[PDB]
């Protein structure tokens, strides 16, 4: 049973680190859009207040 | 005696055919077996490492 269990977590292992790999990289990309959407947004409100000083002054 | 000759002759006869010819493939398939268990317990290891 023990060399059961090894050959299990064994294979689980080298897929779930090759999942935890892939995973790394998809919550990389994942914050990474999060974050440069932030920034668009927050530029393109910056934009839309310059657009409105604009129109006051 | 000489039935105790005859017979340990019989067992040497015996003996070396089984050393000759049965020793080594028991021999050797039991070290492909412990070969291969000690790759897999590497593996695990290994994966850990991983």
């Amino acid at each position: 049973a023990e060399r059961e269990a090894m050959l299990a977590k064994t294979a689980a292992d080298n897929r779930k680190s090759a999942e935890q790999v892939a995973a790394a990289q998809a919550d990389y990309e994942k914050e990474m859009a999060e974050a440069r959407a932030q920034a668009s947004a927050l530029r393109d409100e910056a934009r839309a207040a310059g657009r409105s000083v604009v129109d006051e002054k | 005696m000489s039935i105790f000759i005859g017979q340990l002759i019989g067992f040497a006869v015996i003996a070396f055919i089984i050393v000759k010819w049965v020793v080594p493939p028991v021999r050797t398939l039991m070290r492909n077996q412990q070969e291969a268990v000690r790759a897999a317990l590497a593996e695990s290891a290994e994966a850990a490492k991983k």
